[PDB]
């Protein structure tokens, strides 16, 4: 069956299988989750330490695509870094032309359309990355968006990507994020990541966290290490 | 500043030009040849702004010889005239106008002798006799006076000598020597240079 | 074999088979009939709709390129509209250049040149549609056909679409050069009546006529009046 | 075979099977949309299915506003739908810029459909696997309903459906127009909801459906609130 | 037990399993079709020699040009496709003259070899220019010249890789000729000894008996410029052997 | 296996099979004929389209006028034929604009043949599946007949036929044609003879053929299409002559 | 496998499409060239008249310029294109450097063109090999050969096309300084060589000469008849 | 079979793996080994060079991009030369524009983008070369590796090329002491690490070793065959 070879093609039953094959790419990735609460959005990533040789604070999967928005990625890291460059360019162009910080919904739509361009044409493959975007602005509020390799974009109160998406999603489902505040949400994100991590298959992980919210005055930033250590100790204690 | 003269006849066309190429005041060359043979039986005489003359003449020469090599027969004089006129006229609108004034002389087996005239603006005109340059103003009346459509070639060289010695008498610039050649059915024939010491 | 798929590949025995396949696409299209009368030319085609829900006024299979030219098609609907827009544009370009209405022969030449332009490139497919282009110029009627191949022919009368062979036989039996268009429209609806496989009504068919006045699509009431016979 | 797998090549029967597969891609989504016209109103209804609780229900929508007085409902691939929606908005604004008046619904549908044609004729790109249904009010013609499909067919309609239950829904609607008495706004909305609910067997609640309307009184396209949808739904159940 | 599927060798820009990129390797195999060429670097100079492989007597011997002059300071010897060799020689010459124009100096042999190598690299098609051959250059060059560092001999291959080599052989009998080079060569040998040894090896590998006609020989010494041994000089040395 | 695709691959034994397959196409075409005479040159063709409901609106279906001084008849794909004739007319008028003289016949043929060669050589486009005859008068070589093929190769012929039964036409012309002795009337009679032999129809209909003649009258070329009455008279004369030859035996 | 694209090398590094074009050259009519001391003679066989064809249209030998001419064996249309391109290059070189083209310059240009068509896919090699003859400024005779691959080589004498192997073996045997001594002897040598492979002598050979400072002369059929008669009689 | 899905970079596999990129990642394994390690004050690159023959000189495995950055290559020398040219021009552009040395992290980001573009598009192959980038900047000493896949890492130490796992395990077990080492101790550690990769018969020599050092006071310098003898002499022997 030559239908799956290219994305220009359609299956006889109406399915573009290259895109689904690209969606299978992110499942290879280690998990990443983002939770939205009243104050803001918290992101977390389970960054597996492949070797002791690799420096800490390397292979970062949490990027800052503008001062007021952050990006968390799962799937091919090369494609993800390129998509982050695209998103940064889109945000800068929006600021330059329209004179203010890009709305997250619009940014998600533009990067999603850029992604969707690739599924159509035969010359170029779909992206191999699924990524989450999150921002807080006093006008818009807390917003969390996820973009699949297809270019589908939606807003999620809580979201997970990667290998352990389903388990992470049920754990997130039993949380009541809407009432909660960010400084608790970091602890619960750590708990969920420690739960879904598989010690047997994955040797070790270093929890990589970020948030954006009013506590930052609407700037996405990496967690202060004291708060990281507190959340990690809480997660280890709860794990039992 | 450069003189061209052409006299058509029953079975010939006579052409002559001054042999001076000059800087501001110094007459760098005394034996400059302003006649380019596009083919066996057609000559192109060119005067004008420096550089443009040789560039345009060489371009038309090589195009005509390419026509010869490709098709096995020479262009007609009228066709060569229209072709060089087209090339000059196209460049007039462009940023690189060739400021050149030309006289094309030819013999065709079917259509007989022909003399053609074109200015830098690329107008074309067949004529019995014609001249280019400031000396043309002095010498055209000589031709208009003594020319006959049935002029013999000895009479034509005599008439040309009269026209040129008038330049010697009156024209401010010094055009001491002139080159002369005839086109006929046989082909281009060089003639002795009319030299006024 | 490989000749089947490529459009820039002559098959053995010298056939551009993708074009033949496009003509097969034309043959599947709905019946269309064209009859050139002495004082006019009638273009007719069936506009059979899948359901009552369809609004007939929304789209038309018979379109005017100019005041005095109109055409009808059998084949692919989208391709028809691409070339009808291009035909209108070509006619307007002619009017800008020459300040005269374009002759029908010239228009069919230009649109056939477009259709040929598409066949050469591999990246594109041929237009899966054929046209009957009718016009009145110089106090004379005209009817033409232009195929996906980029070729054009001049027909006194012809049919395209389903059962086009049988319709053409019915026409050559029924055709008389002396016919006036009042009779020719009747003959055209009969030619279509051969091949409907349904009870034709004013909605189910679309028909248009050209004459000294120019091209027009006669209304549903008009075609009802003609259908009454 | 090999006559499929490229849009350009024709079958030996001249069918272009790839676009026909794009038509199947619409049904692969598992959602249905219905549009029905009225004497003074046009409505669009479609299923709204939220796979996960975590998804923000506000963000997920198949109803989009091409311009102030035109609304659309897209059925098929979500990404291709959003792209076609963006192209439609650009076409509408560009029409307003060039020609000085709001684009007609028919011309918008025609522009989008001929774009779909350039897709189905050029090799490298694929037809967008989505279907559009546009509703608006034209002053001359009153309400309008139109549909684009991946092929480039753009015909107007009295009423239509798209998605998996299209044949059942158009069978239902065909009966209702055949017993034509009229459709006021309430009856129009009721007909749409009854068609969708009957063909799906859903017996909807207000969250499960999203409805958008245009009316000659208020020409602007508006997406009704859950309260308005429940008001219409309760009226259906009561009678 | 034979597995001959290859199925990845066709088409450059395809990494086969184990990542070997076989089109370039086949191009490197291609130079073995060419006539054997041989280079020896010495303190007194660098010498280049090649077997002409004359097909017929009527062909003019001078026309075969498998050793050429990039400039006075550098010469080249080539084995492989004559046409793409001519292309690379043209690139070398224009780059040398561009260097003279811009910096009023003479290029080093390493720099010239790098210049041609950059052109050879362009088979990858990273550049968008249409006028670059998609196939790798099916030729190997030996660049011999006296520079600021003295006599130098550089080898270039279809990949575009280049290295200095005290002595190298390219072409059909490069295998075996290189073993003979390895045994005979010592760094101290004078250019006379190098010429004699290279001609011995060429006589061994060549199918036809060696004659002044069927070989081309050249040397560039620090005092001299690139020089080709004439018929008489070739006669003298091939007699001396 | 397959070295017949893409028109840019030399097959082993060095043959371009796409152009040969294109040359196969012209054989299907309606026969076209050209004969050279001392006083003129003619083109005669069989109107393969003999559908009852076709109108003869045009100057000619097969015969085209390219210039004041020449014409052509085409056998092959009609769309490529239309393209080639448009290109020919543009080439002729470009030469007239440049040199203010009529295009030489051989030069025009050579230019179009250069186009046809170019389409062979480059990858994407197909070769032109057309072969067409050129007839013209030029001051240099007088009346001339030229043939071209899809390959882009042309030649000068005293008389030749292209299309269906071209071999039979050439065999008949070889015996019949008298070098240096033809006149336009005799050449017309020969054309009717060879057309009757080649064409499957027992009687040449006089609506199933189109004949055009090129002659120089009063120093100006005239390209004329023989009208239906003229060709009717010609076929009547040929039938009478052939029957009388039959009657004697 | 490896014979469908020009770009792809084969295992063992053979580019096979160019070899196939070189094979295509072999199909063509024979051509022969020989360098006399003061003449260069270029001879080409003629396939057949066909009795309804005009011989003037078909001419294998052609003059690129006043001092250079070529003959070809291979695809006729490709030969026509290459001849025209070389002619325009000749006139352009005269335009650029105010000097007549050298034979090695023009054969280099033609070879570079053929090479340019080989290197890139999407273009097929010119299926021709050519024999270029001219006299240089010094007056030395020059004969060069080119092939679809794009290599060029000087030859004292050579043949191309069908029967090239046989006729070149004959020419390797026959050619010597003695034969080149006389212009008539050079013409007779090439005529005998073409007679080695041709159906009939006078009818089926078209021959031409270039002298030291004269234009190309295609020998008349009567002159060719006289020369073959002299050759025939001596046997 | 699954010979399909391997032909081009633009084809995803049924399990979400682009096989051509992995086949390119195999290319680094082909090349001779390289090792890089850093201290608080210095960054080091050391390499094992290979020679075609005894007469031939050893290949150049360490290349200087700028005073503050230099690279060592494992994999295709062609791609190495091209990427080195790109990096050199980027650094020159930074110095011309801003009059500051380019940050090494930003340079490897640029390399990653340039390398990523081939993988996604049809046409140019993935750059089948793996580079170790080492430099000193204001933040401190840095070592990065870049794969034929455009992903890049920041490393305390790393080894790429054939038989590099032995060097990696030596480096990992000895890593703690590296940070406080002198440059002599550090280069000696790296030399032993690459000595692990060599065959047992082979041993380190002046010829086949190249060392590249950069630091706060030291611009990038490649210590060649003669100059490596001070660093090599300290090493004791094979274990």
């Amino acid at each position: 069956t030559g239908y799956d070879l290219s994305a220009s093609t359609f299956s006889p039953d109406g399915r573009v299988f290259q895109v689904e094959y690209a969606m299978k790419a992110v499942e290879n990735s280690s998990t990443a989750i983002g939770i939205r609460c009243k104050d803001g959005v918290v992101f977390g990533v389970e960054k597996l330490v492949l070797s002791k040789l690799y420096e800490e604070g390397s292979n970062k999967r949490l990027f800052n695509v503008d001062r007021h928005v952050g990006m968390a990625v799962a799937g091919l890291l090369a494609d993800a870094r390129s998509l982050a460059d695209i998103a940064r360019e889109e945000a800068s162009n929006f600021r330059s032309n329209f004179g203010y910080n890009i709305p997250l919904k619009h940014l998600a739509d533009r990067v999603a359309m850029y992604v969707h361009a690739y599924t159509l044409y035969s010359a170029v493959r779909p992206f191999g990355c699924s990524f989450m975007l999150g921002s807080y602005s006093v006008n818009d509020g807390a917003q969390l968006y996820m973009i699949d390799p297809s270019g589908v974009s939606y807003g999620y109160w809580g979201c997970a990507i990667g290998k352990a998406r389903q388990a992470a999603k049920t754990e997130i489902e039993k949380l009541q994020m809407k009432e909660m505040t960010c400084r608790d949400i970091v602890k619960e994100v750590a708990k969920i990541i420690y739960i879904v991590h598989d010690e047997v298959k994955d040797k070790a992980f270093e929890l990589e966290l970020s948030w954006v919210g009013e506590l930052t005055n609407g700037r996405h930033e990496i967690v202060p290490k004291d708060i990281r250590e507190e959340a990690e100790k809480y997660a280890k204690e709860s794990l039992k | 500043m450069e003189y061209l003269i052409g006299i058509q006849g029953p079975d010939y066309v006579l052409v002559a030009s001054d042999r001076v190429a000059a800087s501001n005041i110094v007459q760098m060359k005394d034996d400059h040849d302003k006649m380019f043979k596009m083919s066996e039986k057609i000559l192109l005489l060119c005067v004008g702004e420096a550089g443009d003359t040789v560039q345009f003449a060489e371009y038309i020469q090589k195009n005509v010889q390419l026509y010869k090599m490709r098709n096995g027969y020479e262009l007609s004089p009228t066709a060569a005239a229209n072709f060089t006129r087209r090339n000059l006229a196209d460049c007039l609108r462009s940023r690189t106008p060739y400021h050149v004034n030309l006289l094309l002389a030819g013999y065709d087996e079917h259509e007989g002798p022909a003399l053609y005239y074109m200015d830098y603006l690329a107008a074309l005109a067949k004529a019995p006799f014609a001249a280019h340059g400031y000396g043309a103003f002095l010498t055209l009346s000589i031709l208009d006076r003594y020319y006959t459509p049935t002029i013999s070639r000895e009479r034509a060289v005599e008439l040309l000598r009269k026209c040129l010695e008038e330049l010697q008498k009156r024209f401010i610039l010094n055009l001491p020597t002139f080159s002369v050649r005839i086109i006929d059915k046989n082909g281009i024939h060089d003639l002795d240079n009319i030299s006024f010491p | 074999r490989g000749y089947s798929f490529s459009l820039t590949t002559f098959s053995p025995s010298g056939k551009l088979v993708q074009i033949e396949y496009a003509l097969a696409a034309v043959a599947g299209g709905a019946p269309s009939v064209g009859i050139k009368a002495a004082n006019g030319v009638v273009l007719a085609t069936e506009k059979k709709q899948k359901s009552i829900l369809y609004d007939e006024r929304s789209v038309h299979k018979v379109e005017p390129i100019t005041k005095h030219i109109g055409l009808v098609y059998s084949g692919m609907g989208p391709d028809y509209r691409v070339l009808v827009h291009r035909a209108r544009k070509l006619a307007q370009q002619y009017y800008l250049v020459y300040q005269e209405p374009i002759p029908t022969a010239q228009l069919v030449q230009r649109v056939a040149s477009v259709m040929q332009e598409y066949t050469q490139s591999g990246g594109v497919r041929p237009f899966g549609v054929s046209l009957l282009i009718c016009g009145w110029n110089e106090g004379r009627p005209y009817l033409f056909q232009s195929d996906p191949s980029g070729a054009y022919f001049a027909w006194k009368a012809t049919a395209m679409g389903k059962n086009y062979v049988n319709g053409k036989t019915f026409l050559e039996k029924r055709y008389n050069e002396d016919l006036e268009l009042e009779d020719a429209i009747h003959t055209a609806i009969l030619t279509l009546k051969e091949s409907f496989e349904g009870q034709m009504t004013e909605d189910n068919i679309e028909v248009g006529i050209c004459n000294e006045a120019g091209f027009r699509r006669l209304t549903p009431t008009e075609v009802k009046d003609y259908l009454a016979a | 075979a090999g006559f499929d797998r490229h849009i350009t090549i024709f079958s030996p029967e001249g069918r272009l099977y790839q676009v026909e597969y794009a038509f199947k891609a619409i049904n692969q989504g598992g959602l249905t949309s219905v549009a029905v016209r009225g004497k003074d109103c046009a409505v669009i209804v479609t299923q709204k299915k939220v796979p996960d609780k975590l998804l923000d229900s506000s963000t997920v929508t198949h109803l989009f506003k091409i311009t102030e007085n035109i609304g659309c409902v897209m059925t098929g691939m979500t990404a291709d739908s959003r792209s076609q929606v963006q192209r439609a908005r650009y076409e509408a604004a560009n029409w307003k810029y060039k020609y000085g008046y709001e684009i007609p619904v028919d011309m918008l549908c025609k522009r989008i459909a001929d774009i779909s044609q350039v897709y189905t004729q050029n090799a490298e790109m694929r037809p967008l696997g989505c279907c559009m249904i546009l509703i608006g009010i034209d002053e001359e013609q009153g309400p309008q309903v139109y549909k684009c499909d991946p092929a480039g067919y753009y015909c107007g309609f009295k009423a239509t459906a798209a998605g998996v239950k299209q044949t059942e829904s158009t069978s239902f609607l065909e009966k209702k127009v055949k017993k034509k008495f009229d459709w006021t706004f309430e009856q129009t909305v009721e007909t749409a909801i009854t068609c969708l609910s009957t063909v799906l067997s859903i017996d909807f609640k207000p969250s499960e459906i999203e409805v958008g309307v245009v009316t000659v009184e208020n020409p602007k396209f508006r997406i009704l609130t859950e309260a308005e949808i429940d008001a219409h739904l309760v009226a259906l159940a009561e009678r | 037990m034979f597995l001959t599927r290859s199925e990845y060798d066709r088409g450059v820009n395809t990494f086969s399993p184990e990542g070997r990129l076989f089109q370039v390797e086949y191009a490197i195999e291609a130079i073995k079709l060419g006539s054997t060429a041989i280079g020896i670097q010495t303190s007194e100079g660098v010498c280049l020699a090649v077997e002409k492989r004359i097909t017929s007597p009527l062909m003019e011997p001078s026309s075969i040009e498998k050793i050429v002059e990039i400039d006075a300071h550098i010469g080249c010897a080539m084995s492989g496709l004559i046409a793409d060799a001519k292309t690379l020689i043209d690139k070398a010459r224009v780059e040398t003259q561009n260097h003279w124009f811009t910096y009023n100096e003479t290029m080093t042999v390493e720099s010239v070899t790098q210049a041609v190598s950059n052109l050879a690299l362009q088979f990858g098609e990273e550049d968008a220019d249409p006028g670059a051959m998609s196939r790798p250059f099916g030729v190997a060059l030996l660049f011999g010249g006296v520079d600021e560092k003295g006599p130098q001999l550089f080898h270039m291959d279809p990949s575009g890789t280049f290295v200095q080599c005290d002595a190298r052989a390219i072409g059909s009998a490069s295998e075996g000729a290189q073993s003979s080079l390895q045994e005979v060569y010592h760094k101290s040998m004078t250019l006379k000894e190098a010429i004699k040894s290279s001609l011995i090896i060429l006589k061994q590998v060549m199918e036809e008996k060696l004659n002044a006609t069927n070989i081309e020989l050249a040397t560039v010494q620090p005092g001299q410029n690139f020089h080709m041994f004439t018929k008489e000089e070739l006669e003298e040395v091939i007699k001396d052997i | 296996r397959r070295y017949d695709s893409r028109t840019t691959i030399f097959s082993p034994e060095g043959r371009l099979y796409q152009v040969e397959y294109a040359m196969e196409a012209i054989g299907h075409a309606g026969t076209c004929l050209g004969i050279l005479a001392n006083d003129g040159v003619l083109l005669a063709a069989e109107r393969r389209n003999i559908h009852k409901l076709l109108d003869e609106v045009f100057f000619s279906e097969k015969i085209y006028k390219l210039n004041e001084d020449m014409a052509c008849s085409v056998a092959g794909i009609t769309s490529d034929a239309n393209v080639l004739t448009n290109e020919l007319r543009l080439i002729a008028q470009r030469y007239l604009l440049q040199y203010q003289e009529p295009i030489p016949c051989e030069q025009l043929v050579t230019a179009l043949c250069d186009i046809k060669q170019a389409y062979t050589q480059f990858g994407g486009k197909r070769p032109f599946g057309v072969s067409l005859l050129y007839i013209g008068w030029d001051k240099h070589y007088g009346f001339q007949l030229y043939q071209s093929d899809p390959s882009g190769n042309y030649g000068g012929w005293k008389a030749t036929c292209i299309g269906n039964n071209s071999a039979a036409a050439v065999s008949m012309l070889k015996q019949d044609y008298k070098e240096g002795e033809m006149t336009l009337k005799s050449a017309l009679a020969l054309a009717i003879k060879v057309l009757n032999k080649t064409m499957d129809v027992s009687k040449l209909s006089a609506e199933k053929v189109e004949i055009a003649t090129l002659t120089r009258e009063n120093g100006k070329t005239v390209i004329r299409v023989l009208k239906q009455k003229e060709v009717e008279q010609l076929i009547k004369k040929h039938e009478e002559e052939e029957a009388k030859a039959e009657r004697e035996k | 496998s490896y014979d469908r694209a020009i770009t792809v090398f084969s295992p063992d590094g053979h580019l096979f499409q160019v070899e196939y074009a070189q094979e295509a050259v072999k199909k063509g009519s024979t051509a022969v060239g020989v360098r006399g001391r003061d003449i260069v003679v270029l001879g080409v066989e003629k396939k057949s008249v066909a009795k309804l064809q005009d011989e003037r249209t078909v001419r294998k030998i052609c003059a690129l310029d006043d001092n250079v001419c070529m003959a070809f064996a291979g695809l006729t249309a490709d030969a026509r294109i290459v001849i025209n391109r070389a002619r325009v290059e000749c006139q352009s070189h005269r335009l650029t450097v105010e000097d007549p083209v050298t034979v090695e310059y023009i054969t280099r240009y033609i070879a570079s063109l053929k090479q340019r068509y080989t290197q890139s896919n999407g273009r097929r090699p010119f299926g021709i090999s050519a024999l270029i003859v001219g006299f240089d400024f010094d007056g030395t005779p020059r004969l060069y050969q080119t092939d679809p691959s794009g290599t060029y080589h000087a030859w004292k004498a050579n043949a191309i096309g069908r029967g090239a192997k046989s006729v070149r073996e004959f020419l390797e045997k026959n050619y010597t300084d003695e034969a080149i001594e006389t212009d008539d002897l050079t013409i007779k040598l090439v005529i005998k060589a073409l007679l080695e492979v041709v159906q009939s002598g006078g009818k089926n050979i078209e021959l031409a000469v270039m002298r030291r400072d004269q234009s190309l002369k295609i020998l008349n059929p009567e002159e060719i008849e006289k020369y073959v008669a002299e050759i025939e009689k001596e046997k | 079979f699954r010979n399909q899905y391997d032909n081009d970079v633009t084809v995803w596999s049924p399990q979400g793996r682009i096989h051509q990129i992995e086949y390119a990642m195999e290319a680094v394994k082909q090349g001779s080994a390289t090792v890089g390690l850093k201290s608080k004050t210095h960054a080091v690159l050391v390499a094992l060079k290979r020679a075609q023959s005894e007469l031939a000189a050893h290949q150049k495995k360490i290349l200087h991009v700028d005073n503050h950055i230099g690279i060592s290559i494992a994999g295709l020398t062609a791609d190495a030369r091209l990427l080195c040219n790109f990096m050199r021009q980027e650094c020159l552009d930074s110095r011309f524009v801003f009059d500051r040395p380019l940050p090494v992290s930003r340079l490897v980001s640029l390399i990653g983008s340039k390398t990523q573009i081939p993988t996604q598009r049809y046409g140019r192959r993935p750059y089948g070369v793996g580079l170790l980038i080492a430099g000193y900047d204001d933040m401190g000493p840095h070592i990065f590796q870049t794969c034929p896949s455009a992903n890049y890492f920041d490393c305390r130490a790393m080894s790429i090329g054939a038989r590099s796992q032995s060097a990696r395990t030596y480096l990992e077990r000895h890593m703690s002491e590296f940070m406080e080492c002198n440059l002599n101790e550090l280069v000696k550690h790296g030399l032993r690490a690459l000595r692990e990769t060599l065959p047992a018969e082979q041993d380190l020599t002046t010829k086949n070793v190249s060392i590249g050092i950069v630091g706060k006071d030291l611009e990038f310098t490649i210590y060649d065959d003669d100059d490596v003898s001070p660093f090599l002499e300290g090493l004791e022997e094979r274990p």
